[PDB]
């Protein structure tokens, strides 16, 4: 009866300082506290968090962003803490008019703030990139989490950056807002006809779908089979036991073909990085190429026409 | 045929309805009593699509199209080629589903492993039925269900959104696009981790959970562990799922306006309801 | 009794000591109380 | 760019899309080849090898490292099953079930099956034990649950099998694993956590009826498991839930 | 006072401190904040209209 | 009275001042937000208007 | 009893320190308002 | 007064040095802002008036 | 009672840098402010 | 300049050189931001101007 | 000045090196993408208007 | 101190190097400033 | 010092190469900001 | 000047030949990109205008 989805006794034991490898361990802090909620879920402890020079930067760059961002938002709620509860989530800070282009000559007010976010913003996120990397090379690991994360900085920067500049004007990028950025959304899908009409669109949903099909199998795989200890499959790669073996037998019986315990996080790490490389594609290619995907579509046997 | 360490897991048991009848294999499939259903509900489905096809004049596969019957009939039954195939096929998909579902657990109980798949398989079949059957049924007609059409079920997407203005500015729709988005990343996250603990650097030995709970730890400050993360990734997909079909249950049986209007509630709460100043004042 | 370890005469201290800050406390509410009802009285 | 076809309505996005068709063929073939290295080739249900093999063809060797000098790994390799299987055929077509000669818990088949690992202890990053008796670990306590630790254990047939005496934990992760259970004859086993139901006032154990209890894998060393006899243990509890049926 | 120094045989003195202090606070600002949603009593307007600084 | 030192055998002193220094900074601000909302109050608004900067 | 741990004789001087703290931040505070209310009186 | 110095055997000068360097500039960057979103006090356009650069 | 493991000595000669450090910053920002209120006083 | 010198027996100069690099381009990067920002100040477009380029 | 060759012994070449490779990049990316952005000094339409190539 | 394990000859020598940096930093700065404002004065 | 385990010698042999490729890359700077004022002068 | 050599002695050849070759080709594809983009030097729509290919 027990489904493994919740712990049901909690033990504790010294705090796990971690590996040495070639970590700079002066750049590590302290274990934090442990937390009983997350021991319930997960793991209890908390820490110790790694910050070196691009740990600094990075926290500078996006703490930076973060304020100005909020410093706007309280400019325009009148400095009145009331207001600036009850309008949050309808401030915004805008991009640069479309009469300005791509210039760095538009006024604070109306759209230099928002560049001075976006280049905090910028160097905070590429900063964090290159702690992900340093961080996988001092423990010796490969670099798959900076890869990763490097499609989805490609579609970041598609948004922001990129289709501005081949568009001509900073006013095509995003701003800074809650509502606002939804609101953003759906005029760019209007804008450019029928963004469901966007094949790399359909190809993007195809395998945001399929991340969650695929994770939601192989939790539920992992969780059917850690009876046998299944969950440490570190070491079902390195020696295949009977977790293993059934949680391949069921998926062949069940659908004619398996994976390993290896070969499934490279399906899983693809279909992920797939959404996002496809959407960055799609976004690049709306309103450069294709000004209307609809009539894409009907010129390209999709709808009816 | 069989893989290396097969055969030993090939034994008499575990069914549900029937005995040795049925239990056996074709191929590398299981085909239990419920293997024989879905095959059956399945050829049938494929089929009545094609005939579908035939019958609207279209061989292109991107243009084919199945329309549930129009609001005139409500939830009665409706000529075959003006609405009845649409039901037959339904029929045909929802049978399809639940004996897949039911296979699976045949699987589970042969294999001696529990029955969390079947269970976040049926997440989605909910999903599916909330879509095609139980807002239709309240609704009042089989014509508020979507077409069956690789192009066209996105034109009823875009219209039954529109209907409600933006449609992103539905609460539960909010909750369920941040569990799918953060599933996306929990999932890349996870097989990266994996991956690059089980192949490192040229040259050196494998890593073990303990590199990989140091990796998170120096990144984010906390590590969710392993059991962790299989739970995290199950439970993000189907509340995902859970707070999609919310959304639309809720849609076009207790909504009925634009949903930016709904979010007013809280920008004229009395309290700070006609203070002078920001966006709404 | 035994749920927190204070003893009688740590219990009766720490009460005393308690009330002390809980009656000063009070009185500034008092006066303050006194101030804005000379002021401008609610009843 | 708008509007600008090579030929046809051949642009920059058919361009794309067919070049991601490509790609994704590509990939697919990559993935499941990276699939294709346990398991195979595959087999008769006599033990030679297939006459049909897969469209796919079976990837080049690759070599893991194993840490603590445990060896080194190569797959695809020869893997052989090591342990004799007592099934019986039931018919001479193939794609029929295997039925067991004996006792199949006692035999290891079907849902009670067990797999050859390596007969050593599974080690942490620093090349300790990583599962320990709760007295082993030094500073370890139960922290936020109902202590199982005294609690009467309960079969699937209503009748007690034991106590529950100690706790094994896994070091690295800071998890429980294992409920050590003292029977009638004063002998320990161990039972998967994830196996068991801790309730307020006993520990009910789903799968397995309490005679069933004594036939349990013992382990040799009282102060650890070795990845074979994890094997053997789980894979004897998992079974209890066929084979344990009646009664 | 009478008999109620013992409820510190009960509770512990930093639990109760701290709620105490997250209480009286919360109630503070509660009550303030009532004042001045209302049109009288609100301090900064009245001293506004009886001075007349708009 | 006279006695209020033990307060600190019950509270660590460091957690108390870091509680201590940022409940007072996030108050002064607040109140400081709350003057400058205000038309009456808002000192750059005034000092313009006395001055006539706009 | 110390529960954080501090002799009666550490937590007296800390105190005194802190008072001391206390009555000059007080002090500011009370200039302050005072200064103000000169400026513009909200009463 | 003349007994504060005991504060640096509660509280690491270190951590202390940080966040009070982040609070300075964050607080120093606030307030200039707060200063420039005002029309008098944005001394920027103030020169541009006074100079008639626009 | 040294929490940090500085013992009264240190203690006082980091305060002495500190102060003075303080002191010339708030000298600087006087001076800044003297400059500006000249320049547009906000009372 | 007095006795300042005791900073590099509590901060290890490593760190302190890198968040002032970081910091001082930062900053430099934001006041040349908000310069380009204003249309006086603006060097570029008031070179222009006064060139009559545009 | 004329200490300046001691940074050496605070900080590994290698990645001062790469950091001011990758910095010197960027930064000269960045002002070049500023130049063309405005009107003037695009040096493309620039040559482009001067010799009436449109 | 510990906290470093720099000594006072090597801190003294450290924090000369460096404030010849910063003074030739802060000329630099002045020299830039001086020329802006000839230009193009702020006030 | 310990920071790198580069000599004294080896430290100051390395700077001297570095400023040497600084000096050339600043060089080419300053001519190509000559270059560019006398084409089209930004002040 | 005449000992840059040394650079090998601390940069990895492999890393540099790589990194600079995906460099080099980056930089020349986007500077094509860009005179294609421009309605001058466009050099096969210039072509097209001067042997009249209509
Ligand atoms: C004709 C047209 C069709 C074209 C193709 C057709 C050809 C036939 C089909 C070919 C398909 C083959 C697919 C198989 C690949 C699988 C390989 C693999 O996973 O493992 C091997 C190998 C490592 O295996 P391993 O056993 O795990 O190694 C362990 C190591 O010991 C230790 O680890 P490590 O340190 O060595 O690194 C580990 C990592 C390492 O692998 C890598 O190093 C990947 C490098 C990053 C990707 C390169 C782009 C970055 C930009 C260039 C600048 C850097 C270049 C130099 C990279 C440094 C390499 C030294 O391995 C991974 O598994 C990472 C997986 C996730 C990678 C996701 C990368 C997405 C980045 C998004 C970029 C977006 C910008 C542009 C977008 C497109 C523009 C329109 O990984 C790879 O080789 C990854 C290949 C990267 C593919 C890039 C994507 C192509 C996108 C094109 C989309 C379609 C175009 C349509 C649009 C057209 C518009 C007009
Ligand atoms: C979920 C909420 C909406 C909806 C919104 C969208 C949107 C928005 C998009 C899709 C897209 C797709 N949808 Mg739809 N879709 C719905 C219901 C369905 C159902 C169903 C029976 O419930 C099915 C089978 C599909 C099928 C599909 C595919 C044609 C396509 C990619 C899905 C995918 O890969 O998922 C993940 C699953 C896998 C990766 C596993 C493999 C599944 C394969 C690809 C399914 C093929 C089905 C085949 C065409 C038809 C049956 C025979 N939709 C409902 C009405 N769907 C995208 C597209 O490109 O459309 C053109 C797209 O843009
Ligand atoms: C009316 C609205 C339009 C529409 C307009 C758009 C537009 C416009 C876009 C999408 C995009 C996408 N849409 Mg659509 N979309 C519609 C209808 C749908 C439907 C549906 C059922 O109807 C679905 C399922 C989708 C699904 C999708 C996704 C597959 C895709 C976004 C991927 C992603 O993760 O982005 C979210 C992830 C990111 C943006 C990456 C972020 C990475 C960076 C590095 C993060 C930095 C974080 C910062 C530092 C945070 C600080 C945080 C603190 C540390 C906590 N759309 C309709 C037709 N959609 C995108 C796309 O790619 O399309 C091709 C896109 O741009
Ligand atoms: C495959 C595609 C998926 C994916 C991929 C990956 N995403 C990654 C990685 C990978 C692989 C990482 O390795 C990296 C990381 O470390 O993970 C823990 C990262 C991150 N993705 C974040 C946000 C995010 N991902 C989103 C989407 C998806 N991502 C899609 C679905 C979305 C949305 C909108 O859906 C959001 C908001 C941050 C949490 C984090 C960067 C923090 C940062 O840049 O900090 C720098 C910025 C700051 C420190 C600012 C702080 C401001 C104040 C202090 C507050
Ligand atoms: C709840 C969390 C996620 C979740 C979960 C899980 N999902 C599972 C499992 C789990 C756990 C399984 O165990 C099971 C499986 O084995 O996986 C390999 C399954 C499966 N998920 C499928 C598709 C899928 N999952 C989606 C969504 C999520 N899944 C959500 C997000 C989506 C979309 C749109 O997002 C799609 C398309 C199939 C691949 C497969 C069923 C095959 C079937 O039933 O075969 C039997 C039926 C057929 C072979 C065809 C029948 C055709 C009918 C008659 C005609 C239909 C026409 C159609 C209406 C036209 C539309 C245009
Ligand atoms: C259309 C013709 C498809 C069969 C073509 C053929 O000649 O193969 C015969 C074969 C003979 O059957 P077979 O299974 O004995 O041959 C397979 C042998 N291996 C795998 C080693 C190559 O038919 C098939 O195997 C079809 C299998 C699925 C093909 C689906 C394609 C889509
Ligand atoms: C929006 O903002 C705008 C654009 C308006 C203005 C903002 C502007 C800023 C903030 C600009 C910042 C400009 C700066 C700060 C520039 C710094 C330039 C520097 C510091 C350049 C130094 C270049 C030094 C270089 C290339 C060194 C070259 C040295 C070499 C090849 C030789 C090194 C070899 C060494 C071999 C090692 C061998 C030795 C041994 C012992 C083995
Ligand atoms: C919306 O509501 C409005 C805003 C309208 C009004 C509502 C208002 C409320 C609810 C306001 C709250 C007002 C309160 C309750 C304010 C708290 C005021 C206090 C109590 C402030 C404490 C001041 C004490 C201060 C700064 C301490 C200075 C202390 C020191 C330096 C201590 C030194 C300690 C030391 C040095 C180490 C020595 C160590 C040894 C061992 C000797
Ligand atoms: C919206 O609200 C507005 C913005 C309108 C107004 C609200 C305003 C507020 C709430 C303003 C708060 C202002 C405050 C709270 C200011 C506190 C300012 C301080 C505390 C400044 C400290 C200056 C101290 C400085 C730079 C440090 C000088 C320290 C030194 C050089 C460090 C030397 C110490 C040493 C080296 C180590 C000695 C080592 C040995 C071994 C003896
Ligand atoms: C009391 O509260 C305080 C004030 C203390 C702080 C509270 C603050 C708030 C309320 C913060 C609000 C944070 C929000 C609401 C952020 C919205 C973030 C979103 C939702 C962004 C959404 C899409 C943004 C996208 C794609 C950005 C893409 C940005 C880019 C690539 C960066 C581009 C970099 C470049 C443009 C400009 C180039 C210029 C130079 C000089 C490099
Ligand atoms: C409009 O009306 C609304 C709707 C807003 C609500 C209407 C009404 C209500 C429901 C108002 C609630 C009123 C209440 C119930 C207020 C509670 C007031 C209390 C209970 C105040 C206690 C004040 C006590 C105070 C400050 C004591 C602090 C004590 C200390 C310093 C002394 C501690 C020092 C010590 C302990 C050392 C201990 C000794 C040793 C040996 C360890
Ligand atoms: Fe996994």
């Amino acid at each position: 009866e027990y489904q493994n989805i919740f712990s049901q006794v909690q033990v504790r034991g010294p705090a796990d300082l971690g590996m040495t490898e070639d970590v700079n361990l002066a750049n590590r802090s302290g274990v934090g506290p442990f937390s009983t909620l997350l021991g319930w879920f997960g793991n209890a402890q908390l820490g110790p968090i790694y910050l070196g020079s691009l740990g600094v930067l990075s926290l500078f760059s996006g703490l930076m962003w973060f304020f100005t961002i909020g410093i706007w938002f309280w400019y325009q709620a009148g400095w009145n803490p009331a207001v600036f509860l009850r309008d949050l989530f309808f401030f915004s800070l805008e991009p640069p008019a479309p009469e300005y282009g791509l210039s760095f000559a538009a006024p604070l007010k109306e759209g230099g703030l928002w560049l001075i976010a976006s280049f905090f913003m910028f160097v905070a996120v590429w900063s964090w990139w290159g702690r992900t990397y340093l961080r996988a090379q001092a423990l010796g690991m490969g670099k798959h989490t900076a890869w990763a994360f490097l499609s989805a900085i490609w579609l970041w920067m598609v948004l922001g950056f990129i289709r501005p500049i081949l568009m001509g004007s900073w006013s095509e990028a995003v701003p800074y807002g809650i509502f606002s950025h939804l609101d953003w959304t759906n005029n760019f899908s209007l804008v450019h006809g029928n963004l469901f009409y966007n094949p790399f669109h359909g190809l993007s949903i195809a395998f945001l779908y399929g991340s969650a099909l695929l994770f939601a199998m192989h939790g539920a795989t992992i969780l059917a089979v850690s009876r046998f200890g299944g969950e440490r499959e570190l070491e079902q790669i390195a020696d295949r036991g009977t977790a293993a073996e059934r949680a391949a037998l069921f998926w062949r019986w069940t659908m004619g073909f398996n994976a390993t315990m290896e070969g499934i996080h490279r399906w899983a790490i693809w279909m992920a990085v797939l959404v996002t490389l496809t959407g960055g594609i799609g976004i690049l290619l709306s309103g450069t190429v294709v000004d209307n995907w609809y009539v894409w579509g009907q010129n390209h046997g999709m709808a009816p026409l | 045929a069989l893989l290396s360490f097969e055969r030993k897991y090939r034994v008499p048991g575990g069914t549900l309805v029937g005995g040795n009848l049925f239990d056996f294999w074709v191929g590398p499939f299981y085909v239990g009593f419920f293997g024989v259903a879905t095959f059956f509900f399945a050829a049938l489905g494929i089929i009545l699509i094609a005939w579908s096809a035939v019958l609207q004049g279209t061989w292109n596969p991107q243009l084919i199209s199945v329309y549930p019957p129009a609001l005139e009939y409500g939830l009665g039954g409706a000529p075959l080629a003006k609405g009845g195939l649409w039901q037959i096929i339904t029929i045909c998909a929802t049978g399809a589903f639940v004996s897949w579902a039911l296979r699976e657990v045949e699987i589970c109980r042969k294999l001696g492993i529990g029955y969390h798949i079947p269970f976040a398989f049926a997440f989605a079949i909910l999903a599916y039925l909330t879509l095609v059957l139980f807002r239709p049924v309240m609704m009042g007609a089989w014509g508020y269900a979507f077409p069956y059409g690789i192009w066209t079920h996105l034109d009823w997407v875009s219209n039954t959104g529109y209907t409600y203005g933006n449609f992103h500015y539905n609460p539960a729709h909010m909750i369920a696009i941040s569990f799918f988005f953060t599933n996306a990343l929990a999932l890349a996250l996870h097989g990266a981790l994996v991956l690059s603990a089980a192949n490192p650097e040229k040259g050196k030995e494998m890593r073990t959970p303990d590199h990989e709970d140091t990796f998170f730890r120096d990144l984010v400050g906390y590590s969710i562990g392993t059991l962790g993360i299989h739970r995290l990734g199950l439970l993000l997909s189907l509340s995902a799922v859970f707070f999609s079909a919310l959304c639309m249950i809720i849609t076009g049986t207790i909504w009925f306006d634009q949903w930016v209007d709904w979010w007013q509630w809280w920008v004229k709460l009395p309290w700070w309801a006609n203070i002078p100043g920001g966006i709404n004042g | 009794l035994g749920y927190t370890g204070l003893t009688d005469e740590q219990a009766q201290e720490l009460h005393s000591v308690y009330m002390s800050g809980l009656w000063l406390f009070s009185a500034v509410a008092i006066v303050a109380h006194l101030a804005v009802y000379i002021w401008r009285p609610w009843f | 760019m708008v509007g600008v076809t090579a030929f046809g309505n051949f642009d920059l996005a058919s361009l794309a899309i067919y070049s991601f068709w490509i790609f994704l063929a590509g990939l697919i073939y990559y993935l499941q080849t990276e699939n294709m290295r346990e398991g195979y080739p595959l087999e008769n249900e006599d033990g030679t090898p297939a006459a049909n093999q897969g469209p796919f063809p079976l990837p080049k060797p690759k070599t893991f490292i194993l840490p603590h000098g445990r060896g080194t790994l190569t797959v695809p390799g020869p893997e052989s099953e090591d342990r004799p299987i007592a099934l019986a055929r039931t018919a001479v077509s193939e794609g029929f079930p295997h039925a067991p000669t004996g006792d199949p818990m006692k035999d290891g088949v079907g849902p009670a099956s067990w797999v050859a690992r390596r007969d050593l202890p599974e080690l942490d990053g620093h090349g300790h034990n990583k599962i320990k008796p709760m007295k082993a670990a030094a500073g370890f306590h139960v922290s936020a649950g109902k202590n199982p630790i005294g609690l009467p254990v309960r079969g699937c047939d209503l009748e007690i099998a034991g106590k529950v005496v100690d706790i094994w934990v896994d070091i690295p992760e800071q998890m429980a694993r294992f409920l050590e259970v003292e029977l009638k004859d004063g002998s320990t086993r161990l039972l998967p956590m994830q196996m068991v139901k801790v309730q307020s006032n006993r520990v009910h154990v789903n799968a397995l009826s309490s005679d069933l209890f004594a036939g349990i894998p013992t382990i040799k060393s009282p102060t650890e498991v070795t990845l074979l006899e994890e094997d053997k243990i789980c894979g004897y509890v998992a079974g209890g839930l066929m084979y344990a049926a009646p009664k | 006072m009478s008999k109620f120094y013992k409820i510190w045989m009960i509770f512990d003195p930093r639990r109760v401190f701290v709620a105490q202090g997250v209480f009286l606070f919360l109630l503070a600002v509660m009550i303030h904040l009532i004042l001045l949603s209302t049109p009288s009593y609100n301090w900064l307007e009245i001293s506004a209209a009886k001075y007349n600084r708009v």
